[PDB]
């Protein structure tokens, strides 16, 4: 690479969704978005292989028209009020294509399907700032629309993304795509609380963030990949068992750990609503979500995977974990239960 | 009158440029230490007649690999847009006055680079692809130093139109204030109009003929029409855009007499420079302009940007 | 309407040459004839085969540079504001930003034709 | 010369459906020029000149770009104009057909009133200042360097941004 | 909704200049002079109360002055006026800096004469 | 001799003087003894306009002066 | 979520182009000056449900200024009404409607 | 030498905008006046001849507000020409 | 500094482009902040009047403003006839 | 104006179906988009002009800049495509779904 | 859990790199033949040309 370009390329990433969450006209909230995608397309293809250029072209070409759909969208809200803002009185049909849109913006279903293929092929890093930075501008203009939004089409996409995301989860056995498909069901939870609740799908979305932050740390300290190379982490990093089962429970919505807060107050609420058809059925694919991380559990830790014989030699060497990311966040994601009153807002 | 005002602006051109290519014939021979042709009229004048002739009386010669919509569109495209390009020049008075002059000369342009690109593309061989190509960077590189030379040069003038060029012009030329935009602009006219040095379009010697190696007499004379009228036409912008002639409201004639000079000079100039250098590899023009002209008119547009503050010279709006 | 009459001459004097040129002379078509040229010999390709182009990267950035044009060419209106302070900043910062493009990638060597 | 802007529509439409219909990427970018001048033609009768000759020298630029590139490598033996398949044709007549049948029924049902053939070409330009000096476009695109600094320098940004992440894509 | 009122051509009806726009121009600056008191009360007016309709004795009373001094005009020297407007009729743009001469001598009708 | 371009050259000369010469003279002759009158803003076209409705023969280019008003 | 860095710090990125009816570039107006002042104005400080129900009269006055569905229809029944009259033959047209007028300034 | 012409070429224009400004009451006052005649001869003439449909008011505006709404060009010259109508959507455009 | 010039020489000798292009650069940021003449761009585009000045009421409160534009009062452009 | 901005809303939906339709080339694919780019630009275009919103007239120019920048980037991917295969296919480049 | 329907896929590489190679690339011939200017009347330079 190169310090210069590297500086120009992750300011232009960090400035993306800061200009889209500060900004008050939707021009500014799209070029917001524009300067996240053409930002994060050469960290995504950088290590030149035809995967990576794969994922890049998916990626590219999906949100491009996504944001095509956006600006389409914005221009015909400004033709109807002469405004740069969804007030109180635009069509249904504009904030049902802008719903649309930033729905296949953040990768939930039934457009949820370049999102594994884009995760895999792709260094494990890239694949936490995707799932994680790339998803708050969106979410942003969401929240931002937070009435006038249609709560039917709403709870389908939250409830197909619960749905595809659990079975996909469910399927895989790269790393990768399941950590895509645990932020598909994850996303349609906090789409579920939208219209209902802006505080609560914060709140979700940063509890997600804090949980696949240390996992993707976690994936990233001895690269690996797939389940068996997690498997053998008894020999290589013993050490990180327990805080890697313990925030694989707290994805999956376990009791006492803080995971079972957003799921706990999105049902709470929508039990306000009165949406018990709909939180029912996400509980029980959460379920299902739980089930493929307590199979990755099985593998990882409560039983050891055979092992080779050049981890010997990795056990001879040295390594190096970041300090005040990884603990903090890991201990910030599991034992944070009883500050629940403090983390709802 | 409206159609008689079109066709004393169309004919004339048409004939300017058939004895274009006679001038060009004898200022080349001469320079070549030999004669132009003497024998078909009394002193030549009836060679392009006769070329035009023998052209329009060959076959035309369809060719069995070829996208004949494209290669019978490209030559009619060239040769209207050069007209079209003719439309709106004030000698001072323009047959059509636009506001933003400049910027349809430029769309036209780039209209013409099309017209090239599309009868090379259509002509299904590999000289015209090649031909095509070379077209493409060259119109890359001229484009973008021909954007910021005429941006500098009309933020020393007022609008975008001309007659406003006319009256910034009035008093002194604009070749004295903004002379390296001149020298920049006249190698831009000639990349713009595919001339020697750097013409690698028709280029006789790398390739046969270019974008024209398949096109036999008709839409090739249609060609060599679009091409000539454009080298009158850069012209006549060049002396109207920086030899600014004299301008009196009570008679016109001189201000057409004077623009009339000007033009023959930059002609003349033009085939002089064609008879003098070699040519340019189509590779060397990129890095020229990209690594010479570029960063001079970037700063010299920063410098005429700060000019009219600096020194309170800004030009009115009318 | 005076421009279109124009407009719609010009393309009807080419039609008319082009025609002219098509329907007067005598034709005599055959194979060889309308053959591609290729020099006096039977082209080997097709010519629609892929080109390579080595300038590639000079295109994409004649189009930011198009672009960058685009954004610099209502400056004629621009220096008629009245605060003209923000107007010269901005024009400056403008220039000078495009001029820091050109050169990190002339000194990064992206215009030099990679073969 | 009242349906005029009407008939540039429903050229732009046409060319969009020939871009949309997919040809051979040379003849894309021919059908995207002619789109791009019609939309000019557009944005010239709608009011100021500025925005519809940016947009057509930008498209100019973009297309040269797209037909170098589509030589380069966006090619193959037969390029396929139209006529390749049937179907692409029957297709666009039946795009055609379905737009005459659309605008039909929309003018049959003139109660919401989008588009009337009686009331075509009466409602182009609503209201203009009859007397009064600088109120063309472009004056608003010179204001971008004055009243929206932030547009200037997003874009500005946009534009230097990119030139990074082309040549780190295209590195190799 | 209500019904929309607007006068009638009886009130509209007023003497109307029927000079062309060169000899406007021609005569702008004495004009702009002479009664700005008039015009700037049509202009308070009309910026104040946005309706046309409830401005028209001012629109009169503008139409009156500037027909009066027209009159003064034509009454005490006509052909340098004359040839000044008839000077600025020629260009296209109606230009000052072409014909000063003529606005020289039209100015020194006006201040030697009123 | 150098001097046998000069026939070409004047040929040329006459056929570049032609069309700016001519389009004054049409121009003049169309709008009556003046110019184009070019209207580059709504003013001046506005003005263009009431000349038209002034004149009586719809033509904006008969100006009217001091003979109108008694 | 919605930041508001611009609110917090005092300066205007994006706020004064926000509508028609701010703050045009030399002095000119968008058309419908009048009618967006006068909706924005009754919906300040009541915003969002209240807004939507008691300045309706105003939003629908707006929206009448800026799409003109209302004139359009009304033009259209007064033409409509014009032609089935001329086709009856009960209508001519006046001179100033339909051809020469007197024109003034 | 710019400098000093532009400089020069500023005082014109001044000159030219003052005897615009000089000359804008009278143009404002004759549009006003010229609005409200085609107003009002389109308003009788929809009036009395054009309408004997029993659910129709004749001055009926489409707004609440009761104030001055300047007319649009297409409800100004509506029923007038073809030709007029064209002219007052292109005229300004199209002269050229 | 002795390589600091043979380095400005070298450069001025075989790349007399970028040298020139530089220093415009650096003539065009430094000569608007240096030039007494800047001030008057501003103030000229001020004082050209593309729009109606809209008169104001009389209060009598207000002597500043002129009450006839043949006052001594206004903003008299007397700097930009003799500029 | 209502009747061509309903053609431009068609023009609009005919791109996107274009860009949601493959045809085995990428480059057609960029087509289509940029078709909806131009499309987007002649609909704000002419709505500032109608509405004579000279303050948001700035738009257009904003949206093709942004519009050029991630044709440049699809360009560019384009041409990494094109350097792992060597034939720009869309069905050619699958590899991903394991 | 394979099925009859995605029986026949393979596990990812590990570094995310396979070999792809095709070696394809197919350039251009050309020939200067013995017409072109270039060309001294009699030659026929066949030349395997990337652009
Ligand atoms: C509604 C009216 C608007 C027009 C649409 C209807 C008519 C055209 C339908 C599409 C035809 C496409 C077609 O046949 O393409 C085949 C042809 C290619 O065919 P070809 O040329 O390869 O093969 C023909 C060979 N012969 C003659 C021997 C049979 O492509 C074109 O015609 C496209 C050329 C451009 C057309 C538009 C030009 C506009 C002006 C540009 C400057
Ligand atoms: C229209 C009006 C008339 C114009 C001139 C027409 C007549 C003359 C025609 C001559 C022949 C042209 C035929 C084509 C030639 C093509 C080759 C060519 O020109 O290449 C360009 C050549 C390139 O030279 P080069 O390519 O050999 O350079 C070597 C560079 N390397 C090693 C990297 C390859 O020159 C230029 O680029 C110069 C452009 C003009 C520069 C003008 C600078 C003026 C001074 C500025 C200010 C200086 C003071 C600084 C501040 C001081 C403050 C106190
Ligand atoms: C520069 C602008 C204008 C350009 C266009 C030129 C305008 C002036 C043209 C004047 C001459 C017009 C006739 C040219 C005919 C050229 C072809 C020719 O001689 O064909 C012979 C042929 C002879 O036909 P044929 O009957 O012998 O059969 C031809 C086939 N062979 C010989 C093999 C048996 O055609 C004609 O004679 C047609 C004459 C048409 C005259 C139209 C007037
Ligand atoms: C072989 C096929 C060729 C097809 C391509 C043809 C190319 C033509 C030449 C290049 C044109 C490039 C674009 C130019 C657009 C016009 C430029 C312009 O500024 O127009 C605006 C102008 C009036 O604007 P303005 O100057 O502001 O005046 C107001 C007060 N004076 O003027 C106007 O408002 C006039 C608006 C119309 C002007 C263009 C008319 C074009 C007519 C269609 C031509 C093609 C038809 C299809 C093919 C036919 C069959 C081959
Ligand atoms: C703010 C910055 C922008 C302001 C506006 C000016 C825009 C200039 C844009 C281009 C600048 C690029 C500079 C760096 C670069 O790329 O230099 C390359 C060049 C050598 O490349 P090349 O000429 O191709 O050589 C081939 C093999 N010898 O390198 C050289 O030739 C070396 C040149 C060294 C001297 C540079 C000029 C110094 C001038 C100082 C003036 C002080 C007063
Ligand atoms: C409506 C949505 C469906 C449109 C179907 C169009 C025809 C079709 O099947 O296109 C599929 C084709 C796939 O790409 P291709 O490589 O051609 O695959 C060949 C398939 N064996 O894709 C293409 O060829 C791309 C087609 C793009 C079409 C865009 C414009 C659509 C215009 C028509 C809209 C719908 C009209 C419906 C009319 C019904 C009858 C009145």
């Amino acid at each position: 690479m190169n310090p210069i370009t590297l500086a120009i390329i992750y300011f232009t990433i960090f400035l993306g969704p800061v200009i889209t969450m500060s900004s008050t006209n939707l021009m500014l909230m799209w070029v917001g978005l524009e300067f996240s995608l053409l930002a994060i397309i050469p960290m995504l293809i950088n290590k030149k292989n035809p995967r990576s250029t794969e994922a890049a072209t998916k990626y590219f070409v999906t949100q491009a028209t996504a944001s095509m759909i956006i600006l389409l969208a914005i221009v015909l809200n400004y033709k109807q009020l002469g405004t740069w803002m969804f007030q109180q009185q635009t069509n249904g049909l504009i904030l049902n294509m802008t719903l649309m849109a930033l729905s296949m913006k953040l990768g939930l279903a039934p457009f949820h399907f370049w999102l594994p293929e884009v995760t895999q092929g792709i260094p494990l890093h890239m694949g936490l700032i995707l799932l994680t930075w790339q998803k708050i501008a969106p979410l942003s203009i969401l929240i931002q629309i937070y009435p006038l939004l249609n709560s039917t089409i709403i709870l389908m996409l939250a409830i197909t993304s619960i749905f595809m995301g659990a079975w996909g989860g469910l399927n895989q056995t790269q790393m990768r795509k399941i950590m895509a498909y645990s932020s598909i069901a994850h996303m349609g939870w906090m789409l579920a609380i939208l219209p209902y609740n802006p505080s609560l799908t914060l709140l979700n979305l940063m509890i997600y963030i804090i949980l696949t932050a240390p996992m993707f740390m976690a994936l990233m300290l001895n690269n690996s990949m797939t389940i068996n190379s997690i498997s053998l982490l008894w020999n290589k990093t013993p050490a990180m068992l327990t805080m890697i089962s313990l925030m694989l429970l707290s994805l999956g919505g376990l009791p006492p750990l803080t995971g079972f807060l957003p799921k706990w107050i999105i049902i709470t609420e929508l039990m306000k609503n009165n949406c018990l058809i709909m939180a029912t059925l996400m509980a029980m694919m959460a379920l299902l979500n739980l089930f493929f991380y307590t199979r990755l559990i099985y593998s990882t830790s409560l039983t050891m995977f055979p092992t080779n014989n050049n981890s010997k030699m990795m056990t001879h060497q040295t390594k190096t974990k970041p300090n005040l990311m990884f603990s903090t966040l890991a201990i910030m994601s599991t034992m944070t239960l009883p500050l629940a009153p403090q983390l709802i807002t | 009158m409206f159609f008689i005002n079109i066709l004393t602006l169309l004919v004339p051109i048409l004939i300017a440029m058939a004895f274009l290519t006679l001038v060009e014939r004898k200022i080349l021979g001469y320079m070549q230490l030999r004669k132009g042709p003497n024998i078909v009229g009394p002193y030549g004048i009836l060679q392009p007649f006769a070329d035009a002739m023998k052209l329009f009386m060959k076959e035309p010669m369809r060719p069995l690999t070829t996208s004949m919509s494209l290669f019978i569109i490209a030559p009619t495209l060239s040769l209207t847009l050069a007209l079209s390009l003719w439309v709106p020049l004030p000698m001072p008075h323009p047959l059509i006055n636009l506001n933003l002059g400049i910027l349809f000369i430029l769309a036209t342009s780039s209209l013409s680079v099309y017209s090239i690109l599309w009868s090379g593309w259509a002509s299904n061989s590999k000289y015209s692809l090649f031909g095509a190509l070379r077209a493409v960077a060259q119109t890359i590189s001229y484009e973008v130093t021909m954007a910021i030379i005429l941006l500098s040069v009309l933020l020393m003038n007022g609008s975008y139109s001309l007659q406003t060029l006319i009256t910034t012009q009035e008093h002194m030329w604009l070749l004295l204030p903004a002379w390296p935009m001149a020298m920049m602009w006249f190698i831009s006219t000639l990349a713009e109009t595919n001339r020697a040095p750097f013409d690698l379009t028709e280029g006789e010697s790398e390739l046969v003929s270019g974008f024209n190696v398949e096109y036999a007499a008709g839409p090739f004379a249609l060609f060599f029409m679009a091409e000539y009228t454009n080298i009158i036409l850069m012209n006549a912008l060049t002396t109207i855009i920086f030899l600014g002639p004299l301008y009196y409201i009570n008679l016109p004639e001189l201000y057409s007499t004077n623009f009339m000079m000007e033009a023959l000079l930059l002609s003349s100039t033009f085939l002089w420079i064609r008879a003098s250098y070699p040519r340019f590899r189509y590779d060397q023009l990129m890095h020229l302009l990209w690594k010479n002209f570029l960063p001079l008119t970037l700063a010299l547009c920063m410098w005429h940007i700060s000019l009219p503050i600096f020194t309170a010279g800004v030009p009115p709006y009318m | 309407m005076n421009l279109y009459t124009v407009i719609f001459i010009n393309i009807l004097l080419s039609l008319t040459l082009i025609l002219v040129a098509f329907w007067l002379p005598q034709m005599n078509l055959y194979s060889e004839k309308a053959n591609p040229y290729e020099c006096g010999f039977d082209p080997t390709s097709s010519a629609r085969l892929p080109f390579s182009m080595k300038f590639f990267l000079v295109a994409i950035t004649f189009l930011l540079f198009d672009l960058e044009i685009a954004l610099l060419l209502p400056l004629p209106w621009a220096i008629q504001t009245i605060k003209t302070s923000t107007m010269m900043i901005m024009a400056f910062i403008l220039v000078t930003i495009l001029s820091l493009g050109l050169a990190y990638e002339w000194t990064q060597k992206g215009l030099e034709w990679t073969e | 010369m009242n349906n005029y802007i009407f008939v540039l529509s429903s050229l732009f439409l046409v060319g969009c459906l020939g871009l949309a219909l997919k040809p051979s990427p040379i003849y894309g970018g021919l059908g995207l020029i002619v789109s791009g001048f019609v939309g000019c033609l557009m944005v010239l009768g709608f009011g100021g000149s500025f925005l519809g000759l940016m947009v057509f020298l930008i498209y100019l630029g973009g297309m040269l770009v797209v037909f170098g590139y589509t030589t380069a490598m966006a090619t193959e033996e037969y390029p396929e104009t139209w006529g390749s398949n049937w179907l692409i044709l029957g297709f666009l007549v039946l795009g055609v057909i379905m737009e005459v049948f659309l605008i039909c029924v929309l003018n049959y049902y003139d109660e919401v009133g989008v588009i009337n053939l009686d009331g075509l070409g009466d409602w182009l330009m609503y209201e203009v200042d009859d007397v009064g000096v600088m109120l063309e476009g472009g004056i608003g695109v010179a204001a971008m360097y004055s009243c929206a600094t932030w547009m200037m320098v997003v874009a500005g940004w946009s534009l230097f941004a990119g030139i990074f992440i082309i040549i780190e894509i295209t590195r190799d | 909704p209500g019904i929309v009122e607007l006068p009638t051509l009886e009130e509209l009806k007023v003497e109307e200049v029927k000079v062309s726009s060169a000899v406007l121009k021609a005569a702008a600056h004495h004009y702009g002079a002479q009664c700005d008191k008039t015009n700037k009360e049509f202009m308070l007016c009309r910026w104040e109360e946005k309706d046309p309709r409830r401005c028209l004795k001012e629109g009169k009373l503008v139409n009156g002055c500037a027909l009066n001094f027209f009159r003064q005009i034509k009454s005490h020297c006509a052909e340098p006026f004359t040839e000044y407007w008839t000077c600025l009729d020629y260009s296209n743009m109606q230009l000052f800096r072409h014909c000063r001469q003529q606005q020289a001598k039209f100015d020194q009708c006006v201040l030697d004469k009123l | 001799m150098w001097f046998e371009i000069l026939p070409g050259l004047a040929i040329m000369g006459v056929c570049l003087v032609i069309p700016g010469v001519s389009t004054a003279y049409i121009h003049k002759f169309t709008n009556g003894g003046k110019e184009k009158r070019v209207a580059r803003v709504q003013y001046q076209w506005y003005l263009m306009e009431r000349d038209r409705r002034i004149s009586g023969v719809n033509r904006y280019y008969v100006s009217k002066g001091l003979e109108n008003i008694d | 979520p919605f930041l508001d860095i611009q609110k917090k710090l005092g300066i205007s990125l994006d706020r004064h182009f926000m509508f028609l009816s701010a703050e045009q570039p030399y002095k000119n107006a968008a058309r419908c000056h009048a009618f967006e002042k006068e909706w924005i104005e009754c919906a300040h400080g009541i915003g969002g449900t209240r807004a939507k129900k008691e300045c309706k009269i105003e939003f629908d006055d707006f929206e009448e200024c800026l799409l003109r569905y209302k004139t359009m229809r009304r033009m259209h029944d007064i033409k409509k009404q014009r032609e089935k009259l001329m086709k009856e033959g009960k209508y001519t047209p006046p001179p100033h409607h339909s051809g020469r007028e007197e024109p003034r300034p | 030498r710019m400098m000093r012409w532009n400089q020069e070429r500023r005082r014109l224009l001044i000159e030219d905008l003052e005897a615009r400004i000089a000359l804008m009451p009278l143009f404002q006052a004759e549009k006003d006046r010229r609005t409200l005649q085609i107003l009002r001869e389109n308003l009788e003439e929809e009036a009395i001849i054009m309408k004997d449909v029993p659910n129709w008011k004749v001055g009926e505006s489409v707004f609440h507000t009761t104030r001055w709404v300047p007319p649009l060009i297409g409800e100004m010259y509506g029923l007038r020409t073809k030709e007029e109508m064209s002219n007052a959507n292109f005229g300004f455009t199209w002269y050229t | 500094a002795g390589r600091i010039s043979a380095f400005l020489k070298n450069a001025w000798a075989k790349e007399p482009v970028l040298v020139v292009s530089f220093s415009v650069w650096g003539l065009a940021i430094i000569m608007p902040m240096i030039s007494p003449y800047t001030k008057y761009a501003s103030m000229i585009n001020k004082a050209t009047p593309y729009n109606y000045p809209v008169p104001v009421r009389d209060d009598g409160n207000m002597p500043d403003v002129p009450s006839h534009p043949q006052d001594p009062l206004g903003p008299s452009l007397d700097w930009l006839k003799n500029l | 104006m209502p009747s061509t901005f309903f053609n431009l809303t068609m023009a609009f939906s005919l791109s996107l179906l274009g860009t949601l339709m493959f045809r085995s080339h990428l480059m057609s694919t960029l087509l289509c988009l940029e078709g909806m780019v131009l499309s987007l630009f002649i609909m704000t275009s002419v709505t500032s002009l109608n509405s004579n919103s000279m303050s948001s007239m700035p738009i257009p120019i904003t949206i093709l800049v942004f519009a050029a920048c991630e044709a440049a980037v699809g360009l560019a991917l384009l041409v990494k495509v094109s350097n792992t295969y060597g034939t720009d296919y869309v069905q050619n480049l699958n590899l991903l779904q394991c | 859990y394979p099925s009859k329907e995605t029986a026949h896929w393979k596990p990812p590489p590990w570094n995310d790199v396979d070999i792809l190679k095709e070696k394809a690339v197919t350039n251009m011939t050309l020939n200067f033949g013995p017409q072109h200017p270039a060309a001294h009347g009699v030659l026929r330079l066949v030349l395997e040309l990337s652009g």
